DNA sequence: GCTCAAGTACTTATTCCGGTCATT
RNA sequence: UCGACCAGGA
DNA sequence: AAAGTACTTGAGC
């Protein structure tokens, strides 16, 4: 359906803008690593989620 | 060494583009690292654009 | 966890910090080698009240102690953040090194609420510098602060 | 019989900062009153040492270190001359003599450690 | 350094009731009452006047259970040793050596703190038919059979496995084998040749017995 | 072109990530051990130390880098000419020709032959090949300094 | 650290104590030359590193199109045209700071919220 | 990709697919998806000689 | 000269099912 | 009809 | 095709 078919791209445009914010605050030194894991290991795996959050 | 690389870099890259260095001569300037690396060399891989 | 601390939340943590190897080398920001001749007194302007509290009163003695050491120094800097992350004492890192060398260092250290934490260190009864050097790489990569040999990031779970 | 030589010694430096600390209390919200002050803590920091039958030293640095500080344990020091248990803050010693911007800092890195080796 | 103290004398009590559950595990009259005694119960005993644990007062004899007498008829008394000396000495091991001898004991189980002379060791398979067995503190702080993991390991008597061998129709050679250095063969005493019969649960029939020769 | 002479320079840092005495050594062709750079510099001229820093680090105020130099400066202190040098590449690896005069000519033969081939195998540069491993080790330090 | 060399020979320079007036020199092994040391640091470690991240910051840095712009204003021109990137410390560790450089005064600048720099 | 700026961890950067096999793949997305696919069929040829030994 | 880390040699695999070459 | 290489199929 | 066995070399002390 059209209607579902608009749902499904702002879906995917609300996680992008989810990414982008994580993206802003990691960018400003304020995100903090998960024990044994990286800055980036961190941040790569809420991304990682928040994408495979909106394909599903 | 070079005192002035991106005068040289638009030189060799007009150079090129007029055909007077052979087209398929690569040459690269990475600024970051103050290098200009080129290559006459037979066997690279390239495609135009 | 212990039958009856199943659910005891400051247990977990307890143990996580009890068991979680921990070594001088993670909360060293650098260690610098400084030729401070005489050892009852101090070149670096900034270490000025470490020599003004721990080594005034006491003395461990009256000085009797060897005050006749090494004029070579071996001073470590600290990071304050992963040495409240990992919960540290100053005098904790102090004992586990003078545990270490016995009684040929005579180490002493500054507060753990002042502005730099910093470690001084000093050989104990011809030819020294290259030595030095060689028990700065022991302290760093051997001596255990906390926790147990082969134990890396402890994570607790419910 | 060599105790009390170390004992003596260490009554000195409490008396040094109880002199040194005391100015700002009058200057916002002599000699002889922090000489007498000093020996209510060389005993009672005794009192916490050989139980029933070494760690003291090190508890007199701290003590000595936070105490001076300032401009913000001096609110803490204020309290200190002020009716506040001077029996609680021998056997006190940690990071609760720390500075209330020290802290701030401590607890804000607590908290924020716990939510990391949770998962 | 109060807490290491406190910490040392814990680990103490707590290898001294695995030794008190590992004789008693062997057939040895002891009372659940003697190995759940208690810490406070213990330092009033075996620590002298500044609180420091006296090993020497620690070592004990045990006799074997009138059922144990039963099944091993041959089965004799035993000694336990705790030594203070945490390096234990070649001058100090003929002591307890000749311990065993004089007194006529069948085994003699020796507690170590960090180590023992390779000199001393020597003397060990020195005194047949005695047998001499060396323990360290800290491997005993913590019984290994008391785990989810380990199931109950029984010794068969000579009778026990010369039955086992006729109804399963086998040579020593065809049964399941267990190491003469394996923790629960060193907590029973295993000699080599000696057979456990292991009862363990099964997702499959509630309960299996396996059986493992020593060697 | 020319027989294609495959010459694999290797440029080791010897010792790991906060092992005590880091130095750095060199692999040559026809030679059997491995040669610690200072040597190499000295074998082909440039014989005192920042000289050889120089053809090495290029920034003076990078202490960082230079530390992790002292070491090899430390090495190669033993030659100090380059005769000492060449005498010292010839005796190590083919090489078992004894007798002084001619281990130190066919040392000669191998740093214009086999060593760095790309460039020139003519006599006369020492120089280019100078600054060439000199840029070769500062690449291998830029990595080791994770820069 | 920043060491020197000998004037004569150009060699390293070891140190040397001058037990007699309790004084560092630095002599020279090649020859005979002495000088006294500048300061009294011979040794720096540094396990935490800060040198690396503003590597590579050439005056031609604008002219890379691979780098990508942004509207920022500078602190000190106040211009809205700068050539961005990431900490050039090449270590798993390292944090996603962007440093700035200014296409106007060559400033550096970073969105670092934690704490404030001068490199 | 050369397609792209320096130090770019957006979603299109780093290889999210927002399109659906329906609506069809933009060259970058269909380099990623080649890229990830190809990583499958080296999979598939390798744990083959692999579990195959292991069932000898 | 003895223990012990470490370097060395040298061992070992990987389901079933037409064309071309040179030589047997 | 000695067996090596290459190319394929599931 | 990386990881094991079974020696042997270096050298800590
Ligand atoms: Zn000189
Ligand atoms: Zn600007």
């Amino acid at each position: 359906d059209g209607p579902t078919m608009r749902e499904i791209t702002e879906t995917i445009a609300e996680a992008k803008k989810k990414v982008l914010d994580v993206t802003k605050e990691a960018q400003a030194n304020l995100l903090t690593a998960k024990h044994g894991m990286t800055l980036r290991e961190s941040f790569e795996d809420n991304v990682v989620r928040f994408l495979n959050e909106a394909r599903d | 060494v070079h005192r002035n690389p991106a005068r040289l870099m638009e030189t060799l890259r007009t150079l090129r583009r007029k055909g007077d260095i052979n087209p398929e001569v690569s040459m690269i300037r990475d600024i970051r690292e103050k290098e200009l690396k080129i290559f006459t060399d037979a066997g690279r891989v390239y495609r135009p654009l | 966890l212990e039958p009856g601390h199943a659910a005891d939340q400051e247990q977990a943590k307890l143990i996580r910090s009890a068991i979680e190897h921990t070594t001088l080398k993670s909360v060293t920001i650098a260690s610098e080698i400084y030729y401070d001749p005489d050892p009852r007194s101090t070149v670096i302007p900034e270490d000025e009240e470490i020599i003004q509290l721990h080594f005034s009163l006491l003395d461990e003695e009256a000085e009797q102690s060897f005050d006749q050491q090494s004029p070579w120094l071996l001073r470590l800097e600290l990071d304050r953040a992963a040495m409240n992350d990992k919960d540290l004492t100053m005098g904790q890192v102090g004992e586990r090194i003078k545990q270490t060398f016995k009684n040929d260092l005579f180490v002493i250290w500054s507060e753990d609420n002042d502005e730099k934490l910093i470690i001084r260190c000093r050989v104990v009864r011809a030819e020294e510098d290259h030595m030095l050097k060689k028990i700065e790489n022991t302290m760093l990569e051997n001596i255990t602060l906390r926790g147990v040999e082969n134990i890396e990031r402890v994570v607790m779970m419910k | 019989e060599k105790e009390h030589k170390l004992r003596y010694n260490a009554e000195k430096m409490f008396s040094t900062l109880f002199s040194k600390f005391i100015v700002p209390e009058t200057i916002e919200a002599v000699i002889s009153i922090s000489q007498e002050f000093a020996h209510n803590l060389e005993e009672e920091l005794y009192k916490a040492c050989l139980n029933v039958e070494k760690i003291y030293t090190e508890k007199v640095r701290s003590l000595y270190s936070n105490l001076k500080d300032k401009k913000n344990l001096e609110l803490k020091a204020h309290v200190v001359e002020g009716k506040l248990p001077l029996n609680k803050l021998v056997n006190m010693n940690a990071s609760e003599l720390a500075n209330p911007d020290l802290q701030e800092f401590k607890e804000k890195r607590d908290k924020i450690i716990l939510e990391n080796f949770i998962v | 350094m109060d807490q290491e103290n406190e910490r040392n004398i814990s680990r103490l009590w707590r290898a001294f009731r695995t030794v008190k559950e590992m004789v008693k595990d062997r057939g040895y009259f002891i009372t659940q009452e003697e190995v759940e005694l208690p810490l406070e119960d213990f330092k009033a005993k075996y620590c002298d006047s500044m609180g420091r644990p006296q090993r020497k007062m620690m070592s004990f004899q045990a006799n074997p259970t009138e059922e144990s007498i039963s099944k091993f008829p041959d089965m004799g008394s035993l000694w336990v040793e705790f030594c203070d000396e945490p390096s234990v000495g070649v001058k100090t091991m003929k002591t307890f050596v000749i311990h065993i001898q004089e007194k006529n004991f069948q085994t003699g189980i020796f507690v170590y703190q960090n180590n023992i002379t390779p000199s001393a060791m020597k003397l060990v398979p020195s005194i047949p038919p005695a047998t001499i067995e060396t323990f360290n503190e800290a491997a005993l702080v913590v019984n290994i059979t008391h785990h989810e993991l380990v199931p109950k390991h029984i010794r068969l008597s000579s009778d026990e496995k010369r039955e086992l061998l006729k109804r399963y129709r086998l040579k020593e050679s065809q049964l399941p084998r267990i190491q003469r250095a394996d923790p629960v063969a060193l907590y029973l005493g295993l000699k080599r040749g000696e057979v456990v019969k292991i009862i363990r649960k099964s997702e499959t029939s509630g309960r299996y017995a396996s059986y493992r020769i020593c060697m | 072109k020319g027989s294609r002479f495959i010459s694999t320079l290797q440029v080791k840092l010897y010792g790991r990530e906060g092992s005590s005495a880091r130095t750095i050594k060199a692999t040559l062709p026809y030679i059997k051990q491995d040669i610690p750079i200072v040597i190499i510099f000295r074998a082909l001229g440039i014989i005192p130390d920042g000289e050889i820093l120089e053809h090495i680090c290029y920034d003076v105020n990078d202490w960082q880098m230079l530390e992790m130099l002292k070491p090899c400066v430390e090495d190669g202190f033993v030659i100090q000419d380059r005769e000492t040098a060449l005498d010292f590449i010839g005796r190590r690896g083919t090489a078992l020709g004894i007798k002084k005069e001619k281990r130190i000519q066919y040392a000669k033969d191998i740093l214009q032959k086999e060593f760095l081939p790309h460039i020139t195998q003519l006599e006369g540069f020492e120089s280019r090949k100078a600054f060439f491993l000199g840029y070769m080790i500062n690449r291998l330090l830029l990595c080791a300094l994770d820069r | 650290t920043t060491f020197r060399f000998c004037r004569d020979c150009n060699n390293m320079l070891y140190p040397r104590e001058d037990k007699e007036n309790n004084r560092l020199l630095f002599e020279c092994r090649t020859c005979s030359y002495v000088e006294e040391a500048g300061s009294p640091l011979v040794y720096r470690h540094e396990l935490i590193t800060n040198i690396g991240e503003t590597a590579g910051v050439v005056q031609d840095i604008g002219s890379d199109p691979t780098l990508p712009r942004s509207d920022r204003e500078c602190p000190k021109c106040h211009s809205r045209e700068n050539v961005f990137f990431q900490s050039q410390q090449r270590r798993k560790d390292t944090s996603m700071v962007l440093f700035f450089v200014c296409l106007s005064c060559s400033h550096i600048f970073t969105s670092d919220q934690k704490n404030k720099r001068t490199q | 990709l050369p397609h792209f700026s320096k130090d770019d961890y957006s979603p299109e950067s780093k290889g999210f697919v927002e399109n659906s096999y329906l609506r069809g793949l933009t060259p970058q997305e269909f380099f990623f998806h080649a890229m990830g696919g190809r990583e499958g069929l080296i999979d598939t040829a390798v744990k083959t000689a692999e579990t195959g030994y292991i069932q000898r």
